[PDB]
């Protein structure tokens, strides 16, 4: 009923990439995989847990057991950079369900942690009865981060709004995330925090009211 | 797993050739593609828990017929035919 | 050589309806199940709906049930999706996709999608707020505008080095926001230009 993929996975040129896909009893269900490149339709790459449509390179294989299905790309190339989605048949209403998809980066440069700048709401915006926290993330590679906001160390679900990453003039990536608050919410917590996770590694910045 | 099936077209590479072991069923299938070309295949259909579906796949394409059975090597004796149009 | 081409997308207000079509060819159409699948800009794939080959079996995603009606006309070679009571959440690129089964179903062929964008947005200039530096970095929060694009200069072109204007978010509302941040040490102003709405705001940012 719900497929879980890691948001991003990266490999050195030539190395094997493994992209996982997990959910309750996945191994009793047949899993299907699509590759998707910027600007185009997804493409079938693996169809019963492990069949290759004729014309997808032997390099690609899939397997499935336990709670986990895996797309394996052996000796991988630049051309394999793409998003991969797993999926399976759900009985709700008799349709199909997709993983959240994972971005495969084929490292063309050294891996770099992002810089995070965090601005509180301006006093000018506060007087207009609004409040936005601006979290600026930059200079990272590969271009994939997961962003998490905290009020006093409690997670913040609502009012967050994040961009996808975009290439900078120097070929590292940038992104931004904005948290909208009530002025009274802003003042009512002791602090808020922007937590950026990148390549399994987290950098955190934090701001406080007056 | 405790069932042996014949396989062809797409055999798992843990084949002593043309045999896969499964806990589910054996199958043979026929399908015709967008030109008149028809291709055969047989192999193991993995056990799907509570779910199971062989003949009753209303969402499956018309030019496809699959048959299942659950006896050791039962699918050699298996000869699915496309409907006639 | 299968083909699938979506059309009929575009702009709509919330509560509106559009009808999407997708024209099939290169296969005997009425022999296959068709799907709608969508994807919100830069997010993931979400399945919307299927109709059986004969058009008689039909199925939907909870997020659309009751508002969208899938259908097909095997006469023409055309698959439809009637989208009513549209919401911001429905904005996504829509794909029609052919189902095909070996042992079990997969989508072997996809159109290249039409963008549906749902928004009661229609030109609104942005509000600018200054990003006050802590002790140095400082910026401009240029917020709540539509539609693209917006330019920011600093001190009318004079300040050039150390600037990073960020690409914008498309918020749920349907409006955009972006930020320009400059790195300096030590008098600074951003020139927010939104031609689409004759808006020129200069905001002096300070401590």
């Amino acid at each position: 009923i719900e497929l879980t993929q890691p948001p991003s996975v990266s490999v050195a040129p030539g190395q094997t990439a493994r992209i996982s896909c997990s959910g309750d009893s996945l191994g009793s269900k047949y899993v299907i995989w699509y590759q998707q490149k910027p600007g185009q339709a997804p493409v079938l790459v693996i169809y019963d847990d492990s069949n290759r449509p004729s014309g997808i390179p032997e390099r690609f294989s899939g397997s499935n057991s336990g709670n986990t299905a895996t797309l394996t790309i052996s000796g991988t190339q630049a051309e394999d950079e793409a998003d991969y989605y797993c999926s399976t048949f759900t009985m709700s209403g008799n349709g199909t369900v997709f993983g959240g998809g994972t971005k495969l980066t084929v490292l063309g440069q050294p891996k770099a942690a992002p810089s995070v700048t965090l601005f509180p709401p301006s006093s000018e915006e506060l007087q207009a009865n609004k409040a936005t926290l601006v979290c600026l993330i930059s200079d990272f590679y590969p271009g994939a981060v997961t962003v998490a906001w905290k009020a006093d160390s409690s997670p913040v679900k609502a009012g967050v709004e994040t961009t996808t990453p975009s290439k900078q003039s120097n070929n590292k990536y940038a992104a931004s995330s904005y948290l909208s608050l009530t002025p009274e919410q802003w003042k009512s917590h002791r602090s808020y925090s922007c937590q950026v996770t990148h390549e399994g590694s987290t950098v955190e910045k934090t701001v406080a009211p007056t | 797993p405790f069932l042996k099936c014949y396989c062809s077209g797409h055999c798992p590479d843990d084949a002593i050739n043309n045999t896969c072991i499964t806990n589910g069923h054996c199958f043979a299938i026929i399908e015709e593609d967008d030109q008149g070309e028809t291709t055969l295949a047989s192999g193991c259909m993995k056990y799907e828990g509570s779910d199971f579906q062989c003949k009753d796949s209303p969402k499956a394409q018309l030019r496809r017929t699959i048959e299942c059975c659950r006896t050791n090597l039962c699918n050699q004796y298996l000869q699915p035919t496309l409907p006639p149009v | 050589q299968v083909q699938l081409v979506e059309s009929g997308g575009g702009l709509v207000q919330p509560g509106g309806s559009l009808r999407l079509s997708c024209a099939a060819s290169g296969f005997t159409f009425s022999n296959y199940t068709l799907n709608w699948v969508r994807q919100a800009p830069g997010k993931g794939l979400e399945w919307v709906s299927y109709t059986s080959s004969s058009g008689s079996l039909t199925g939907y995603a909870d997020s659309v049930k009751g508002r969208f009606t899938i259908s097909r006309d095997n006469s023409k070679n055309t698959l439809y999706l009637q989208m009513n009571s549209l919401r911001a959440e429905d904005t996504a690129v829509y794909y029609c996709a052919r189902e095909r089964w070996h042992v079990r179903g997969y989508f072997d062929h996809w159109g290249q999608g039409t963008l549906v964008t749902v928004s009661s947005a229609s030109t609104k200039g942005p509000s600018v707020f200054p990003l006050a530096p802590s002790s140095a970095a400082l910026g401009c929060l240029v917020k709540d505008y539509f539609p693209e694009p917006v330019t920011v200069s600093w001190n009318s072109g004079a300040l050039t080095s150390g600037v990073h204007t960020f690409p914008a978010v498309l918020q749920s509302s349907g409006l955009y926001s972006l930020s320009s941040v400059v790195t300096v040490p030590s008098t600074y102003i951003c020139n927010v230009n939104h031609k689409p709405s004759n808006t020129k705001v200069d905001k002096k940012v300070e401590p």
